[PDB]
C-alpha cells in the first residue's frame, strides 16, 4: 500500500511487513539461497589474512577494478579543445558508456560520437564508417575539429585511422583542411589515462610536426600547461588562478572546464570554451611545458622534449605544501615572475590550517586509490599532515611509479608502515582494510561497497570512505572541488579533519554510554 | 555417413586445388559432398562452380544487413557433380578481420542446418596461414572430426605442417578432432617421398598419398575445372581418384605428436640430401 | 499539432543530413496514425545506426551483461575482455536484488578478465580457465558463472564455449558462454536475443528430467521485469495477492534456481516484450507453456492486465483479482485526485529502450498528461505495431533518434516534460525543460503497479512543477 | 639511402625464401640491410641467422611482461653478411590474434629507433594471407615506400597477387607507398613468363624478375643458408644477384590498377594455353 500524503519510495517501501514476508517466501520458495549460517561463515572468512593471501595470489581474475579503458581518457582529452567533437572509431556501445560515465560524474551533458561499426564493418574493416561518420558528424553537429580515438575492435583489426582519414579527405567526404587529429587507444593497454596521453600527443603532433620550422622556444613568452586526465573543475581553475595571480603568461592545453560547467539558462551549448587550435599551433613557441600529471603524460613528454625541444621540468603533481611550492618556484624561475605576496600568504594560511588541525590528524592511518599522480600526491600531502597512508593502491600503476612513492615514503617516519600496491583491484584493498584496518579510506564512489562490507563485520570494523577522486557518482557536485595547489590542499585538509570529527561525534553520540566525550568544542 | 574434414597446410601448398579435385573424385564415386571455403578469397570453390562465386556468406550478409537476415539459398550453390559449395566471405587483403568472418560464417551454416542433410563428406578448405582462433573454427567441438594436412618435401612446407600440428593439439585434446594424415602435393623436391613419410611417422600419422606435380592440374585449372572433369583419362585424374579412395578408407586418426625445431632440422639433414 | 506541421518539422531537421544519411533517417521518423499496423506508416526500425549522427544506442554486451545476465544475483558474470565495459557498466543499471553482495550475490561487482595486449595476441582462453578457478576459490557460494564477450573475444575467436564446457564439467558448475560482442548486431537488442538463446542452451534445460518441484495450478512467472528500483517486487505483490504464485522473475531479484524452475510454470507473464519474447516462444513450443503480454504502468493498465491475467485462470483467482483491484482503488484514486490537477493537460515527449516508450503512455494519460511524441532506441517493427494503438493520432514517432534530431524536435514541440536516458537529462535541463529519467527512474522508487504509480505520479509533479524552472532567465535580461 | 620495402604474395609462393636470398645478394653488394619478419612463424630470418630465431618481439615481450619493458638488444640479431634480423612474435596456429602481434611489433621497432640507422634497405617479409589491417602495418603512412609482390604463373597465385593489389590501393592513396613490381618465382607453369608479364602490364607495373625454380634453393635451405652462401658459383646465385640489382635500380613505383575477376579469367585463357 501507499499513503498518498506521505508516499514511500523503494527504501521505506520494501520494509513493510507484507513486502518482507513476500521476499521471505520468494527466498525460501524458489531462490534456494545458501543458509544464513554459511553466508555469515564465508563472510567472516573473506576478512581473514588466509583469504587475503589467496586473494592476492590472483593472476587472471580482476574484481572491482580501479581504472577504465584508454578511449575514456581520449574523449575527456578531446573535450578540452575549442568546438572539438570526440569521435571514437569503433563500436557505438563504448561511446554510449563513455558519455554516461562522465554524465554521472559531472552531472552535465557529454557530447561524443561513434562511427558505429558493426559485424560486417569489423570483418571488412570500417573505412566507410570513417568516411561517412566524419562527413555526417561535421554536417550535423558542425564541430570545428574532430578528435578520433579507438575501440579494442578497431585496434585488433588494425584499422589505419590515418589512412582512413586521409582517404576520407581525398574522396571529398570532409574539407581537406578540416582538423581531424587521431590517436590509437587500445582498450586492452594501459588505462583511461593512457588514452588521455595518446589523444593529446596525437593532437600535439597534428598542429605541430610539419609546421616546426618557424617555431622558436620562448618566443610567445607563455608556459604550456598540460593537465592530463582531470575530473575536478576546481583543479583546472586553481592552476589558471595561480598563474594569473603571478602574472605568468600561460596556455592551458586541453581546458574543458567550460564544457563541463555550462550554465542552465534555457539554452543548450553543445560545445563551450576550450583550448583554441591556435594555442596548440603556437604551443611550440612557448618558454617550456609543465605536465601537471607527468606519470600518465609519458608519450607527450617525449614528443614535447623531442619535437618541441622544451626542457620539461621534473615536477610532481602540484599537490600538498611541498609540491605546490616546487611547482610555483619552478614556474617562477621559467617565467621570471616572482611569487606574489598573494600566494605567499595563501601558503601561510594552509600551514596555519595544518597547525590548527595537526592534533586530530597526526597518526590517522588511511587506505587510498586512484590514478598514479593523484595517489602519489595524496600520499605526500598525507605525510605532510602527519597521517599514515598505510594502504596505497594504484591499479593502473607501474614499477617505476611504485619506486617513486616508496622513496617518498622512505623520506618520512609516517610512511614507515605504508605499502604501495600496483596492479591491484579494490577487492584486494577490501582485504587490506579488513586485515590491517586503517581509520578511513580516500577514494572514488566504488569504495562505498567496501565500507558496506566493513560495517557488516561490525561497527568498530567499519572504515568510512572519504570521496576524493574519480568517479564520484553518489554525491552531487563534488566534481567542483579542488585537490591541486594550496587551495586544493586546504579543502582536502578540511575534508579529512571534519571526516574524523564526524565519525567521532557518531561514536560518542551514545547518551549515558559514550556521550561523555561528545565535546562542543574540538 | 557424414564425415566432416578440415584441410590445412603451408600457404599456397595446394590445399584448395587438391580439395577441389579430391572432392570431384568423391562426387564421381557417387558421394554427395559439400565444401565450405574458409579463405577470405573465395577461391575454395572455383573448380566446382566453374566460376569464382561472388555470393559469399559475409558479403551477402552485409547486403542484407545482419547475418541473421541471410538465407542459405542465397549463398549455397551446387556445381560439378552436384557438389554443394559455400564461401565464408572476407575483406580484401590488409583490412578488416578475416578471422571473425570465418567464425560468423561457420556459425551461420551451423544454425541454418546446412550440414544437417545426407552429405557423405564436408570439407573445410581453410587458408594456409591460420593466424587466429577464428581459422580454427572448423576444428572446434562438433565440426571436423578428421584433419588432413597438405605439404611438400620443402623445408618451409614441412615446418608449416609441424607448426600447424601444434595448434591442432590444443583442439584434439579438448574434443575429438584427429589428424587423419598428410597429403604430399609433390613439388619435385629431392627425396620428397622419404621426407614426408619420415615426418608423418615422427608426428605419429601417415602419408595418405603422394600427389605428383602434373601441369595438367594447371591446364584444367585455367579452364575453371578439376582434372577429373577436364580429362577423366588423364593419369593425374587416377591419382586423385586414388587419394579419394584413400581418404574414404582411412581409419587412422591420431593426435599429432609435434617435434622440436632441432628435431626437424635433424630430419631434413638425414632425409633431404643426395 | 497536426501531421502537416509535424511532417514539415521532420523534413526540416533532415535538411542538415548529407543525402545518404538524409535518405535513411526519413525512414525512421514518422507521424503516428492508429489503426495502421505495420511499417507502411513510414517507420522502419532495428537497422544499422548511421555513423557520426551520435545515436543513443548501445552494444550487444549491454544487451547481455547489461540487461539480461547481469541482474542474476547468485551468479558471477565475467566481463570477458579489456577493462572498460565492465567498469562503465558496474552498478549502472538499478536492477535491484536481495543478497549479501560479495558472498552469495554479486550484481554490484565487476568481474573482468582485464584483457591486456598479450591476452589478445595469444588469446586469453587459458586466462579464462585460470580465472574461473580463482573465482571458485574466492567466491565458493556462486551458483554459476557467465562469460560476457566484449568485442575482442568475438574477433580473436577464443573458444570460450569449450573453456566453459570443460571447466563446468570439472567443477560441476554451470558456466554460460555468451557471445555478446559489442559489434555484433546493431544495438542492445540482438544482445537480448543472444542472452535468451544462451539461457535456453545452457541453463533452462538443466531441470527437464527433474519432477521434484511441487507445482500448482497458479504457478506463474514474470519474465521481462528487471526490478528497476523495485519494479518487479511491486508487481509481484499484486499477482500473489490475487492468488498466483510467482515461481520466478526473469532478471529481477532472480536466482539461477528459479530460472531453472521456470519450465514448470503454468503461465508466463511477459512485461518487456522486446527482451524476453524469444525465450517465451521457446518455452511454449517446447514445454507447452503459454505466454501473454501485460502492462503495469498506471492503474488503468495495471487493472486491465490483472483482469486479463486472472481471466486465464479459474474463478477463485478472478474473484481475488477483484478484491485486489478493490483494495488498491482508494489508493491510486487518491493519488490521481492529488496529482492529476497539477499535471492535467501537460504535454510529454519520450524516448527510451524497447518497451517503456509505449508502455508508460497509459500511466501518463491516467494523470491527464498527453504524450505528444515517443520513440525507441532498438525496438523492432513488432513494438511499433503495438505503439501505434497507444499514440494519439498525429503524435511524433522516431526510431534511433539522433541527438540533433531530438533537440530540434523538442525545440518546436516544446513539451512540458521529457522522459529519456542519462545521456539526455542534462541536455534538456539546460534548455529549461523538466526532464525525468525513464530508464533509472531518476534514482526513484518503483513505477510498476499501484505502489509504483504513486511514486511515478509524485516524481512527475515534483519535477514538472519545480520552482527551479521559473528561474532559468536572469532578471537583467529579456 | 634507406629504402623500406614490403614483400607480399600468394601464401607459400616463396616470399620469405626469395627475400632471404635477395637480401644475401644485397649484403654481398656491401648493402647494409635489416629484415623484419611479419609472419607469426618466425621463418623470415632462418637462412640469415642459420637458425630459427626464438627471440621474437612478442614472445620476448611476454617474458618481460609489457612490450614496453623490452629492449632491442634482446630481439635484434645479425647473421650472414651482417644483415640484422628481427621477428614479430606470434601465437601458434589457431589461437590468439597474430595481426595484433605484428602491429605491436612494428610499433616497438619504430619507437626503439631500429630503422633509425644507416640501413640501405629494410624488408618487411609479410605472411602470404594478410587477413587484416594488422598485416598491412608495413604499408602504413611512414613505413615501406615500395612493395614487391611475389607470384608464379599459377591461376591462384595470380589471383592472390591481384587481390593483394586491391588492398594496397587503399594505402597507396592515403600515403606514398607504391608497388615496385612483381617477382615471378617460377613454378614451371606453361606460359609462365608471358602470364606474369601480361598481369604486370594489366596492373600497371612490371615483372622485376623471373626467378627460375632450382632445387639448389632447397639444398641450401636444408643447410640453413641462402644459395649465395651455400654456392656462390651456382647459377641460381647469379639469378638472385640479378634480382638484387634490379631492385636497387628500380625507379618504377606505381599505384596498382586491379582488374575484375572476369578480366583475370580472360587473361588466363589468352596467355595460359599452348
Ligand atoms: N599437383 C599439382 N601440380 C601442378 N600444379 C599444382 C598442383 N597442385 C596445386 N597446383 C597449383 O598450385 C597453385 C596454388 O594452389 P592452391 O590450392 O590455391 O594453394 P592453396 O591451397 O594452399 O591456397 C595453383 O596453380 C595450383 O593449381
Ligand atoms: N626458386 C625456387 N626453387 C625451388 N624451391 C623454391 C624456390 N623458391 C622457393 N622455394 C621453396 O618454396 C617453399 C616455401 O617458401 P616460402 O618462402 O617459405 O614461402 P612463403 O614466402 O610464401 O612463406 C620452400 O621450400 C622454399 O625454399
Ligand atoms: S533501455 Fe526497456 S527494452 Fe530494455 S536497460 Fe529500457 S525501455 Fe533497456 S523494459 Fe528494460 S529495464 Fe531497461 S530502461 Fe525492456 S529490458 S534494454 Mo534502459
Ligand atoms: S561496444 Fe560494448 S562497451 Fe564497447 S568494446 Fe564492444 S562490448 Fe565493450 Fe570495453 S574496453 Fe573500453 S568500453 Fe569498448 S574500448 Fe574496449
Ligand atoms: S589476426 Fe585474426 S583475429 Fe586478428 S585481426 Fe587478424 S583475422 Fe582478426
Ligand atoms: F589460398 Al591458400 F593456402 F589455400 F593460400
Ligand atoms: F610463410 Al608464407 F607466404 F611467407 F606462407
Ligand atoms: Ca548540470
Ligand atoms: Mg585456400
Ligand atoms: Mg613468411
Amino acid at each position: 500500500s501507499q499513503q498518498v500524503d506521505k508516499i514511500k519510495a523503494s527504501y521505506p517501501l520494501f520494509l513493510d511487513q507484507d513486502y518482507k514476508d513476500m521476499l521471505a517466501k520468494k527466498r525460501d520458495g524458489f531462490e534456494e539461497k545458501y543458509p544464513q549460517d554459511k553466508i555469515d561463515e564465508v563472510f567472516q572468512w573473506t576478512t581473514t589474512k588466509e583469504y587475503q593471501e589467496l586473494n592476492f595470489q590472483r593472476e587472471a581474475l580482476t574484481v572491482n577494478p580501479a581504472k577504465a579503458c584508454q578511449p575514456l581518457g581520449a574523449v575527456l582529452c578531446a573535450l578540452g579543445f575549442e568546438k572539438t567533437m570526440p569521435y571514437v572509431h569503433g563500436s557505438q556501445g563504448c561511446v554510449a558508456y563513455f558519455r554516461s560515465y562522465f554524465n554521472r560524474h559531472f552531472r552535465e551533458p557529454v557530447s561524443c560520437v561513434s562511427d558505429s561499426m558493426t559485424e560486417d564493418a569489423a570483418v571488412f574493416g570500417g573505412q566507410q564508417n570513417m568516411k561517412d561518420g566524419l562527413q555526417n558528424c561535421k554536417a550535423t553537429y558542425k564541430p570545428d575539429m574532430i578528435a578520433v580515438s579507438t575501440t579494442c575492435m578497431a585496434e585488433v583489426i588494425g584499422d589505419d585511422l590515418n589512412a582512413f582519414i586521409n582517404n576520407s579527405k581525398k574522396e571529398g567526404f570532409i574539407p581537406d583542411e578540416f582538423p581531424v587529429p587521431f590517436a590509437h587507444t587500445p582498450s586492452f593497454v594501459g588505462s583511461h589515462v593512457t588514452g588521455w596521453d595518446n589523444m593529446f600527443e596525437g593532437i600535439a603532433r597534428y598542429f605541430t610536426l610539419k609546421s616546426m620550422d618557424d617555431k622558436v622556444v620562448g618566443s610567445n613568452k607563455k608556459i604550456n600547461i598540460v593537465p592530463g586526465f582531470e575530473t575536478y573543475l576546481g583543479n583546472f581553475r586553481v592552476i589558471k588562478r595561480m598563474l594569473s595571480e603571478m602574472g605568468v603568461g600561460y596556455s592551458l592545453l586541453s581546458d574543458p572546464e567550460e564544457v563541463l560547467d555550462t550554465p542552465a539558462d534555457g539554452q543548450f551549448r553543445m560545445y563551450a570554451g576550450g583550448t583554441t587550435q591556435e594555442e596548440m599551433k603556437d604551443a611550440p613557441n612557448a618558454l617550456n611545458t609543465v605536465l601537471l600529471q607527468p606519470w600518465h603524460l609519458e608519450k607527450t613528454k617525449k614528443f614535447v622534449e623531442g619535437t618541441w625541444k622544451h626542457e620539461v621540468p621534473k615536477l610532481n603533481i602540484p599537490m600538498g605544501l611541498d609540491w605546490t611550492d616546487e611547482f610555483l618556484m619552478k614556474v617562477s624561475e621559467i617565467s621570471g615572475q616572482p611569487i606574489p605576496a598573494s600566494l605567499t600568504k595563501e601558503r601561510g594560511r594552509l600551514v596555519d590550517m595544518m597547525t590548527d588541525s595537526h592534533t586530530w590528524l597526526h597518526g590517522k592511518r588511511f587506505a587510498l586509490w586512484g590514478d598514479p599522480d593523484f595517489v602519489m600526491g595524496l600520499v605526500k600531502f598525507l605525510l605532510e599532515l602527519g597521517c599514515e597512508p598505510v594502504h596505497i593502491l594504484c591499479h593502473n600503476g607501474n614499477k617505476r611509479w611504485k619506486k617513486a612513492v616508496d622513496a617518498i615514503l622512505a623520506a618520512s617516519p609516517y610512511g614507515k608502515n605504508a605499502t604501495v600496491y600496483i596492479g591491484k583491484d579494490l577487492w584486494h584493498l577490501r582485504s587490506l582494510v579488513f586485515t590491517d584496518k586503517p581509520d578511513f579510506m580516500i577514494g572514488n564512489s566504488y569504495g562505498k561497497f567496501i565500507q558496506r562490507d566493513t560495517l557488516h563485520k561490525g561497527k568498530e570494523f567499519e572504515v568510512p570512505l572519504i570521496r576524493i577522486g574519480f568517479p564520484i557518482f553518489d554525491r552531487h557536485h563534488l566534481h567542483r572541488s579542488t585537490t591541486l595547489g594550496y587551495e586544493g590542499a586546504m579543502q582536502i585538509l578540511t575534508t579529512l579533519v571534519n571526516s574524523i570529527l564526524e565519525r567521532l561525534d557518531e561514536e560518542t553520540r551514545g547518551m549515558q554510554a559514550t556521550d561523555y566525550n561528545h565535546d562542543l568544542v574540538r | 555417413a557424414m564425415r566432416q574434414c578440415a584441410i590445412y597446410g603451408k600457404g599456397g601448398i595446394g590445399k584448395s586445388t587438391t580439395t577441389q579435385n579430391l572432392v570431384a573424385a568423391l562426387a564421381e564415386m557417387g558421394k554427395k559432398v559439400m565444401i565450405v571455403g574458409c579463405d577470405p578469397k573465395a577461391d575454395s570453390t572455383r573448380l566446382i562452380l566453374h566460376s569464382k562465386a561472388q555470393n559469399t556468406i559475409m558479403e551477402m550478409a552485409a547486403e542484407a544487413g545482419t547475418v541473421e537476415d541471410l538465407e542459405l539459398e542465397d549463398v549455397l550453390k551446387a556445381g560439378y557433380g552436384g557438389v554443394k559449395c559455400v564461401e565464408s566471405g572476407g575483406p580484401e587483403p590488409g583490412v578488416g578481420c578475416a578471422g571473425r568472418g570465418v567464425i560468423t560464417a561457420i556459425n551461420f551454416l551451423e544454425e541454418e542446418g546446412a550440414y544437417e542433410d545426407d552429405l557423405d563428406f564436408v570439407f573445410y578448405d581453410v587458408l594456409g596461414d591460420v593466424v587466429c582462433g577464428g581459422f580454427a573454427m572448423p576444428i572446434r567441438e562438433n565440426k571436423a572430426q578428421e584433419i588432413y594436412i597438405v605439404c611438400s618435401g620443402e623445408m618451409m612446407a614441412m615446418y608449416a605442417a609441424n607448426n600447424i600440428s601444434k595448434g591442432i593439439v590444443k583442439y584434439a585434446n579438448s574434443g575429438s578432432v584427429r589428424l587423419g594424415g598428410l597429403i604430399c602435393n609433390s613439388r619435385n623436391t629431392d627425396r620428397e617421398d622419404e621426407l614426408i613419410i619420415a615426418l608423418a611417422n615422427k608426428l605419429g600419422t601417415q602419408m595418405i598419398h603422394f600427389v605428383p606435380r602434373d601441369n595438367v592440374v594447371q591446364r584444367a585449372e585455367i579452364r575453371r575445372m578439376t582434372v577429373i572433369e577436364y580429362d577423366p583419362k588423364a593419369k593425374q585424374a587416377d591419382e586423385y581418384r586414388a587419394l579419394a579412395r584413400k581418404v574414404v578408407d582411412n581409419k587412422l586418426l591420431v593426435i599429432p605428436n609435434p617435434i622440436t625445431m632441432d628435431e626437424l632440422e635433424e630430419l631434413l639433414m638425414e632425409f633431404g640430401i643426395m | 499539432m497536426s501531421r502537416e506541421e509535424v511532417e514539415s518539422l521532420i523534413q526540416e531537421v533532415l535538411e542538415v543530413y548529407p543525402e545518404k544519411a538524409r535518405k535513411d533517417r526519413n525512414k525512421h521518423l514518422a507521424v503516428n496514425d492508429p489503426a495502421v499496423t505495420q511499417s507502411k506508416k513510414c517507420i522502419i526500425s532495428n537497422k544499422k545506426s548511421q555513423p557520426g549522427l551520435m545515436t543513443i544506442r548501445g552494444c550487444a554486451y549491454a544487451g547481455s551483461k547489461g540487461v539480461v545476465w547481469g541482474p542474476i544475483k547468485d551468479m558471477i558474470h565475467i566481463s570477458h575482455g579489456p577493462v572498460g565495459c565492465g567498469q562503465y557498466s558496474r552498478a549502472g543499471r538499478r536492477n535491484y536484488y536481495i543478497g549479501t553482495t560479495g558472498v552469495n550475490a554479486f550484481v554490484t561487482m565487476n568481474f573482468t578478465s582485464d584483457f591486456q595486449e598479450k591476452d589478445i595476441v595469444f588469446g586469453g582462453d587459458k586466462k579464462l580457465a585460470k580465472l574461473i578457478d580463482e573465482v571458485e576459490t574466492l567466491f565458493p557460494l556462486n551458483k554459476g558463472i557467465s562469460v560476457q564477450s566484449e568485442c575482442p573475444i568475438g574477433l580473436i575467436g577464443d573458444d570460450i564455449e569449450s573453456v566453459s564446457k570443460v571447466k563446468g564439467a570439472e567443477l560441476s558448475k554451470t558456466i554460460v558462454p555468451v557471445r555478446c560482442e559489442g559489434f555484433r548486431g546493431v544495438s542492445q537488442s540482438l544482445g537480448h536475443h543472444i542472452a535468451n538463446d544462451a539461457v535456453r542452451d545452457w541453463v533452462l534445460g538443466k531441470r527437464d528430467e527433474d519432477t521434484t518441484f511441487a507445482s500448482t495450478p497458479y504457478d506463474v512467472a514474470i519474465i521481462g521485469d528487471y526490478n528497476i528500483g523495485g519494479d518487479a517486487w511491486s508487481s509481484r505483490i499484486l499477482l500473489e495477492e490475487m492468488g498466483l504464485r510467482c515461481v520466478a522473475q526473469w532478471s529481477g531479484d532472480g536466482s539461477i534456481s528459479e530460472i531453472e524452475l521456470t519450465p514448470k510454470v503454468k503461465l508466463n507473464l511477459v512485461h518487456c516484450y522486446r527482451s524476453m519474447n524469444y525465450i517465451s516462444r521457446h518455452m511454449e513450443e517446447k514445454y507447452g507453456i503459454p505466454w501473454m503480454e501485460y502492462n503495469f504502468f498506471g492503474p488503468t493498465k495495471t487493472i486491465e492486465s490483472l483482469r486479463a491475467i486472472a481471466a486465464k485462470f479459474d474463478e477463485s483467482i478472478q474473484k481475488k483479482c477483484e478484491e485486489v483491484i478493490a483494495k488498491y482503488k482508494p489508493e491510486w484514486e487518491a493519488v490521481v485526485a492529488k496529482y492529476r490537477p497539477r499535471l492535467e493537460g501537460k504535454r510529454v515527449m519520450l524516448y527510451i529502450g524497447g518497451l517503456r516508450p509505449r508502455h508508460v503512455i497509459g500511466a501518463y494519460e491516467d494523470l491527464g498528461m498527453e504524450v505528444v511524441g515517443t520513440g525507441y532506441e532498438f525496438a523492432h517493427n513488432d513494438d511499433y505495431d503495438r505503439t501505434m494503438k497507444e499514440m494519439g493520432d498525429s503524435t511524433l514517432l522516431y526510431d534511433d533518434v539522433t541527438g540533433y534530431e531530438f533537440e530540434e524536435f523538442v525545440k518546436r514541440i516544446k513539451p512540458d516534460l521529457i522522459g529519456s536516458g542519462i545521456k539526455e537529462k542534462f541536455i534538456f535541463q539546460k534548455m529549461g525543460i523538466p526532464f525525468r529519467e525513464m530508464h533509472s527512474w531518476d534514482y526513484s522508487g518503483p513505477y510498476h503497479g499501484f505502489d509504483g504509480f504513486a511514486i511515478f505520479a509524485r516524481d512527475m509533479d515534483m519535477t514538472l512543477n519545480n520552482p527551479c524552472w521559473k528561474k532559468l532567465q536572469a532578471p537583467w535580461e529579456a
